[PDB]
């Protein structure tokens, strides 16, 4: 049967098995999150969705962390606040500086996350990194220095397109999200990297510069170009 | 003592609205989809009424997109389908309602990843 | 200290807190609900048909002498059924303070003209009526004050359009002013300005 | 604390009521008003010789506007449409495309002069300091279109008071 | 005494106390009519009777004012007869009786 | 509600005795329409104008939208008589400078895309 | 570099020019047409290649404060410059 | 200015003050239109530590209105919204005009 967890002290009831990040989001609260994707893996190392259980000493990455019973989940507590602003800290200290020439602009999850949920000042003294950028056909066009090597690329395109050819190379700071080869990633459901990415790291490149979110109306129609009808 | 109306509400004659934009606009009561850039869902709690697309044209001087349609910005937000409903009833619009899409719940886990007999492992991190 | 945050004041919180009390039990008949904002201002929802009795107790009763008619105005919300919000804003002189009363109305219901409480009411209802609909009953003079003359609609209505439906020019043919229908060289640009993310967890709501 | 405008009583003595008397019979009030006119009369007048000479103004001055360029020549801007966002009266129109070389360019950049209420934001929110608000206020036109710019007008203007509008930058932006 | 009250339309009054006596008595008078329960009743007879002790043990008028502190004499007769026209409104209103009518489910909800 | 608060007139009866007051008021004031404004249409356009106006407003069958439909009227009429209008808005009824809008599907289609 | 439409009409630097049969070109009879001749692409191929000893460059476009945001361009790819795409400028790392 | 002092006597004799203690023209008096460098403060929230964003964040401070009172859902001394207003003081410096 369904256990019983609390979140903010209101009691839910969910299944075994169920994560954190879930009962919260059945509670009414979309915890913050970078890496994870309902669709992709769990992969939980972005670390931005960690948040505090009552008695526990430790924080939890609410992506990965199945709830137990008599769980209570402190979403606004201050040290879920102190881990978010970390994380965003640190996230930010090694972005760069890219926002007005970048075509995420105002639809970013870096910028609405560090708007909602990081501080409003810099302590990075130091210089940032630079990233050479790759080539994976017509269609992405990759900025590889906004990346925040999330690994959602990597998980759709395994997962998802039944293709192996993305990943990380080397380790450290010095990780990169690619190829490690002139290849060009070519398969038919190659945009949903540009949809899922967080970042301006992969963009539409049709679309590059040509406008921007908050300018773009939105109709809701269906698709003709096969017979699926999406 | 209180009169009673039984019929419906209609304040068409009362609103001002032209003729022609009382009957021949079909407004769209929805919950927006989610914008797929992001993973925010916030933006998809409030059910929204909006009208039907008219025409823009380039204008000669300047090339910029003219219009002649007063309804095409007129963005209502409501609480409820039955609210908004209610109010394209009684302001005389035609409707089309289209029910919200909540993701349905999934099962994830973490150890799903290095299942020992499983297409679910993972080959990469 | 927090230089950044208003600070607050407990003081004036609890003496409206318990004005509010006040009123509420004199006047059960219409006070439907009290409420003090965090930074201090008093609000009283209460019945619509008690407008008047509510208004004169509040500027004739001695430990409320609200003697002047700060402001009067209406704010709309479609999704609720009496979708009109009536508001009157109060100021005592003697007591330093001011007060807030709100009342709801729709479409087809009068609400009781308040001229015979405050005088200012007089332009301020003929405003309301001019920019929502709302119908005041015993109005001294009850008609259009800011909307141009044989104007049709009310255009601080939610559902007006920004630009309205008609424009004006003058035509040689008949060397007057004539009006008609509108139509913009640029159409005005609707901007989707919202975050997909939740700024103030204070505020949420239950999914329901 | 408060004070009374208009509360003070005249004295009923005789030599008051006497001098009261002779105000009103020789009107001396009077005679004070057309003194203080005649001083003002022998006073210097503060009427500028325009157009030949110019009222004062300061680098903060908000006036047509100008698209800027780096040293190099290359235009500043780069379609990020952020003044296009803030501008209250939508006064700005942008389409942007990739140039041959890639950049980030704009096609399209128009200003309605006739439109805009020259309030300053869009230099405020600019972070390449391309479009400005010049110094130059004397743009009157008699036609309505010569008053709805476009890039190459902005360009223009740009390149015509790029020597003050640089100048005027070094001199304020370090309270901005 | 005093030459004016300082505000325009209020004139001086020769006789305060008595004046003053006679409305908190005639308001005291008109309460009677309004239900004993009743809340209004009780915090207005409370506050009449306050301010109608005090004008009966101090003669000053000055002194008076500064234990009523309800601005000069004349203001003070005003409210006095404010306060009667709203007593005798109120009796008429019956504001004592239960709600009329709750109001729909949802009409003070913010943000919606 | 069912029970509605009523502005006035309670059932139809009243609030068509109203509408017909009312088109009294308003047809007894086209002659002096006409004269004061110096308008170069007839009297009986005025009238026929009127009796448009009446009309297009007759499949309402709620008292209360017939009594603000009267009360508006009424609101026109003292704006009419006071001369606070002009010549503009009195011509403004008259739509004179409009192109004949096309009605049949044809020449919509024909025109553009308007439905 | 201005050039000349089969026209007549100079082109911008955005390439628009009005066609042979468009009647939109009688706007400027009598007048002239708005055309700014200094052409940015072509001044910034005029710029020369920045040669840097190191493998991430920083740019900010000179001036400090007056300049545009500062941006790191990584010099690793030997078969073309590291172009900051703020003010367009290209930097390269000294082969051979 | 610049007058001959003949014109400024007759000007201070129908005035009836003197003129040149305070004119209406600006001569040289007024900061030159060239001025230094400056350097402005800082601010109280720049800080390299113990400057945690949701210690200080104001926004989040807000609250919902408190429910005093919801229909819903001895002998108490009437009350009053606030203390009445003190008896403003006639001022010292000039009481009278
Ligand atoms: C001569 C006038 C200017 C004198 C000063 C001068 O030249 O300064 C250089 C001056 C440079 O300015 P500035 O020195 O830098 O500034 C002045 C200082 O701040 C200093 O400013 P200030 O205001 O202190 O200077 C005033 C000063 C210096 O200024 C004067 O003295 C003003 C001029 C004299 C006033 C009295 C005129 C009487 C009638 C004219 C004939 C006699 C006077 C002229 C000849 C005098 C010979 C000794 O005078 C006084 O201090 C007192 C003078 C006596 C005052 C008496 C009471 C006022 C009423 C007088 C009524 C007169 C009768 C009614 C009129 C009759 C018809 C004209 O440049 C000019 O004057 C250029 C020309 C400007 C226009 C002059 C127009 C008037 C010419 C005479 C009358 C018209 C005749 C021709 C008509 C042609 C028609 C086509
Ligand atoms: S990905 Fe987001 S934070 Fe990074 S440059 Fe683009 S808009 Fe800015
Ligand atoms: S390129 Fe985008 S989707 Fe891929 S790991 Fe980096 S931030 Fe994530
Ligand atoms: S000064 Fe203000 S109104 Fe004018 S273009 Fe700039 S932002 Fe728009
Ligand atoms: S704010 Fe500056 S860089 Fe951005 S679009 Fe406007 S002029 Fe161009
Ligand atoms: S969302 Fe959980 S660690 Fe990334
Ligand atoms: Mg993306
Ligand atoms: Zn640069």
């Amino acid at each position: 049967n369904l256990i019983e967890v609390f979140v903010d002290g209101q009691s839910v009831m969910v299944e075994p098995g169920t994560t954190v990040l879930q009962a919260c989001e059945k509670v009414g609260m979309q915890i913050p999150r970078f890496c994870y994707h309902e669709r992709l893996s769990v992969a939980g190392n972005c670390r931005m969705c960690l948040v505090e259980i009552e008695k526990a000493p430790k924080v939890v990455a609410a992506c990965a962390m199945p709830v137990m019973k008599g769980w209570n989940i402190l979403t606004n507590s201050e040290k879920s606040k102190k881990a978010r602003e970390g994380v965003m800290e640190f996230l930010l200290a090694n972005h760069p500086l890219d926002c007005p020439i970048c075509d995420q602009g105002g639809e970013c999850d870096l910028q609405d996350q560090s708007m909602m949920f990081g501080s409003d000042r810099s302590r990075f003294l130091e210089g940032k990194r630079a990233v050479e950028d790759k080539n994976i056909g017509p269609l992405v066009k990759t900025i590889m220095t906004r990346c925040i090597q999330c690994t959602r690329c990597i998980r759709f395109a395994s997962e998802i397109a039944g293709v192996d050819d993305l990943g990380t190379t080397g380790r450290g700071n010095d990780m990169q999200v690619g190829t490690y080869i002139e290849k060009m990633f070519m398969s038919e459901l190659s945009g949903n990297i540009i949809d899922i990415c967080p970042v301006g790291a992969l963009t539409s490149k049709p679309y590059a510069f040509t406008a921007r979110p908050w300018e773009t109306r939105k109709t809701e129609s269906i698709d003709v170009m096969d017979a699926v009808g999406s | 003592q209180l009169i009673a109306v039984d019929e419906k509400l209609d304040i068409t004659t009362l609103t001002g609205v032209p003729e022609e934009h009382i009957k021949t606009r079909k407004v769209r009561i929805f919950v927006p989809a989610r914008n797929n850039m992001q993973s925010g869902v916030n933006n998809t709690k409030k059910w929204k009424m909006e009208f039907d697309t008219r025409e823009r044209w380039e204008n000669p001087l300047m090339g910029w997109s003219s219009t002649a349609d007063p309804l095409s910005n007129l963005v209502l937000t409501f609480s409820t389908k039955e609210d908004a409903v209610a109010f394209a009833e009684k302001n005389g619009w035609s409707f089309d309602v289209e029910e919200r899409k909540v993701p349905k719940p999934k099962s994830k886990s973490y150890g799903a990843n290095f299942s020992w007999n499983k297409r679910t492992r993972v080959s990469t991190k | 200290t927090r230089p950044t945050i208003r600070p607050r004041n407990d003081v004036v919180h609890k003496q409206l807190s318990a004005f509010g009390q006040y009123v509420a039990e004199i006047l059960p008949k219409y006070v439907q609900q009290v409420q003090v904002s965090c930074f201090n201002e008093l609000e009283i929802f209460i019945h619509p048909d008690g407008v008047i009795p509510v208004l004169t107790f509040l500027r004739d009763h001695t430990n409320a002498q609200f003697k002047s008619l700060a402001d009067l105005t209406a704010v709309d919300v479609p999704t609720r059924q009496n979708r009109f919000e009536i508001v009157y804003n109060l100021l005592s002189l003697r007591f330093n303070s001011r007060i807030r009363v709100k009342t709801y109305t729709d479409e087809l219901t009068p609400i009781e003209s308040s001229v015979t409480v405050y005088k200012a009411a007089n332009w301020y209802e003929r405003e309301i009526w001019d920019m929502f609909g709302v119908f005041f009953a015993n109005h001294p003079d009850l008609r259009r004050i800011l909307t141009d003359y044989g104007f049709e609609g009310h255009p601080f209505r939610k559902d007006f359009p920004l630009s309205g439906y008609v424009e004006l020019r003058y035509d040689d043919e008949v060397k007057r002013v004539v009006a008609e229908p509108v139509e913009l060289a640029q159409e005005f640009r609707k901007f989707d300005l919202n975050s997909p993310w939740e700024a103030f967890p204070a505020y949420r709501q239950p999914p329901e | 604390t408060y004070k009374f405008v208009n509360m003070r009583e005249p004295s009923m003595d005789m030599k008051s009521v006497t001098d009261r008397a002779a105000q009103t019979l020789l009107w001396t009030e009077l005679v004070r008003g057309l003194g203080m006119t005649l001083s003002y009369l022998f006073r210097e007048p503060a009427t500028i010789n325009y157009p030949f000479e110019k009222g004062p103004l300061s680098p903060r001055f908000r006036g047509e506007h100008a698209l800027r360029r780096y040293p190099s020549g290359e235009e500043r801007c780069i379609a990020c449409k952020l003044c296009e966002a803030v501008c209250p009266a939508q006064a700005i129109t942008i389409e942007a495309e990739p140039r041959a070389d890639g950049s980030r360019r704009t096609t399209r950049y128009d200003i309605d002069m006739t439109k805009c209420i020259y309030c300053g934001f869009c230099q405020e929110a600019c972070p390449v300091d391309a479009i400005v608000e010049g110094p130059n206020f004397e743009f009157s036109t008699e036609t309505h279109e010569e008053l709805l710019y476009n890039k190459e007008k902005l360009l223009n203007n740009g390149d015509k008071w790029e020597a003050e509008i640089a100048a005027n930058i070094q001199a304020d932006y370090l309270y901005r | 005494l005093k030459k004016t009250t300082g505000l325009v339309g209020l004139a001086v009054c020769e006789t305060p106390h008595e004046r003053l006596k006679i409305l908190y008595t005639k308001i005291l008078d008109v309460l009677g009519q309004i239900p004993k329960n009743a809340a209004y009743r009780k915090y207005t007879e409370q506050i009449t009777n306050e301010k109608l002790g005090m004008v009966k043990a101090e003669p000053d008028v000055k002194k008076l004012e500064e234990q009523l502190q309800g601005g000069q004499i004349e203001e003070v007769i005003l409210q006095a007869e404010n306060e009667l026209s709203l007593a005798r409104k109120m009796l008429r209103w019956k504001p004592w009786e239960p709600l009329v009518e709750e109001p729909p489910a949802n009409q003070w909800k913010w943000p919606i | 509600g069912t029970s509605v608060k009523p502005i006035f007139s309670r059932d139809m009866n009243e609030a068509k005795r109203r509408v017909r007051e009312l088109y009294r008021a308003w047809y007894r004031e086209v002659p002096n329409t006409v004269h004061l404004f110096q308008l170069d249409i007839s009297v009986k356009q005025g009238r026929d104008k009127v009796r448009e106006m009446f009309m297009k407003n007759a499949h309402v069958t709620d008292p209360r939208v017939v009594d603000l439909l009267v009360i508006k009227g009424k609101m026109e009429l003292e704006e009419t008589i006071n001369v606070w209008k002009q010549r503009t808005h009195i011509m403004r009824f008259f739509h004179e400078t409009e192109a004949p809008r096309p009605t049949d599907f044809l020449s919509k289609f024909y025109v553009g895309h308007d439905p | 570099g201005v050039r000349t439409s089969p026209t007549g009409e100079k082109v911008t630097h955005t390439g628009q020019a009005y066609d042979d049969g468009d009647y939109r070109r009688v706007r400027f009879s009598d007048r002239q047409k708005e055309v700014n001749e200094n052409f940015a692409i072509d001044l910034i191929a005029e710029q020369p290649v920045s040669e840097v000893g190191s493998r991430v460059i920083s740019c900010d476009g000179g001036g400090g404060a007056l300049g545009h945001p500062r941006v790191y361009i990584n010099l690793d790819k030997e078969t073309k410059t590291g172009t900051c795409g703020y003010c367009g400028l290209q930097f390269r790392q000294p082969h051979h | 200015a610049s007058a001959t002092r003949v014109i400024q006597l007759l000007r201070n004799w129908a005035s009836g003050r003197d003129l040149q203690a305070k004119l209406q023209l600006r001569y040289q008096e007024i900061s030159k239109r060239t001025q230094p460098p400056p350097k402005l403060p800082v601010g109280p929230s720049h800080k390299l530590s113990n400057n945690y964003y949701c210690t200080r964040d104001g926004r989040r401070e807000a609250m919902p209105p408190s429910i005093v009172m919801s229909s819903q859902k001895t002998e108490k001394k009437a009350v009053t919204p606030a203390p009445p207003i003190k008896r403003w003081e006639l001022s010292k410096d000039q009481p009278y005009l």
